[PDB]
């Protein structure tokens, strides 16, 4: 390796800055992270979104609604335990 | 061994979960559909037996 | 361009130049312009469909039917700001490896223009991905020109990959090229204009 001025700089072509998924697009800093994501969630109903023009993850109120309140006698319907 | 009585149940039962069933590759024309062509979105999922 | 406003489209392709570079000023007839043959215009939302078991991912066109990224496209200003991460993952490799050429249709755009020396060599996509990122959906930064420093002397001269250039002549403003010297050697030859 001889450091020389003229000398073609090509930067590379896919991203190991974003190293995106493979099943999906949840980006990391490092791929070491993202080989478990594949290996629990990728082998409820809405669990998340990924945006493409804000980049962030918009995720679903909880299940857990029964500690929400309830406004003028009226409940919080949810959904019923159907799997079993 | 089982009873064909809960057998008869637990046919009866899951037929009722099928019957219920939305196959979940056609998400993406209920979510355009329901917001007026505003909010698309691309939703990938493995087709299982 | 005297207001640092520039006419025409944007293109983006794979451009590896051993000697002569001028964005602002296109030698040749600008490719796949708008309808041209098999050139194909991405739709409203700028969406990616990904495809299963080593497919290559699909892009939506205007007609509302997956494309192969591998081509020639077409983007109104208006769809790359709301598809901004989704460019930069999917088709902007893909420019990189020259495997595919985009267009950026904006009618009128301001301009930032980057000026190097053509001794050392340049790669023109960390300064453009800089402008990618920048992106919103609100509005979009000045876009950038890496344009070649016109040396007086013939010299050596490096590669150079360069991405960013425009389709009508915007090099309205420039007004010299080597002024206090003799005769410019590897640059543009822009004399005084009468």
């Amino acid at each position: 390796v001889v450091s020389d001025p003229q000398s073609m700089k090509v930067t590379p072509i896919v991203n190991p800055s974003s190293y995106v998924c493979n099943v999906c697009n949840a980006r990391f800093s490092t791929m070491s992270a993202l080989s478990e994501h594949l290996r629990s969630d990728h082998r409820n109903a809405i669990r998340s979104f990924l945006t493409a023009w804000d980049d962030i993850r918009i995720l679903s109120p909880d299940v857990s609604s029964k500690s929400l309140s309830a406004y003028l006698d009226s409940a919080v319907a949810n959904g019923p335990e159907l799997i079993i | 061994l089982c009873d064909a009585l809960t057998l008869h149940i637990r046919e009866t039962y899951i037929m009722l979960l099928r019957s219920m069933h939305q196959d979940p590759t056609q998400i993406v024309q209920i979510v355009n559909e329901c917001a007026n062509n505003l909010l698309n979105s691309t939703i990938p999922i493995s087709l299982r037996p | 361009n005297l207001f640092n406003v520039a006419r025409g489209n944007l293109y983006l392709v794979q451009t590896a130049t051993n000697g002569n570079w001028s964005p602002m000023a296109p030698v040749a007839a600008p490719p796949f312009v708008r309808g041209g043959p098999n050139v194909r215009v991405v739709g409203r939302f700028g969406t990616i469909v990904p495809r299963p078991n080593g497919l290559e991912p699909q892009l939506i066109d205007d007609g509302n039917v997956p494309r192969d990224i591998a081509g020639d496209w077409v983007y109104p200003s208006d769809v790359l700001q709301v598809s901004v991460a989704v460019f930069r993952d999917y088709v902007w490799p893909m420019v990189k490896a020259g495997r595919t050429r985009v267009l950026v249709e904006l009618g009128h755009y301001v301009y930032t223009l980057h000026y190097y020396d053509p001794q050392i060599s340049l790669d023109e996509a960390p300064i453009l991905e800089e402008w990618l990122s920048k992106i919103n959906p609100a509005g979009i930064p000045p876009v950038p020109f890496c344009i070649p420093i016109p040396q007086v002397y013939p010299c050596i001269t490096a590669r150079r990959v360069h991405y960013a250039f425009t389709s009508e002549n915007n090099n309205d403003s420039l007004f010299s090229t080597n002024a206090a010297s003799i005769d410019t050697a590897f640059g543009e030859n822009a004399a005084v204009s009468p």
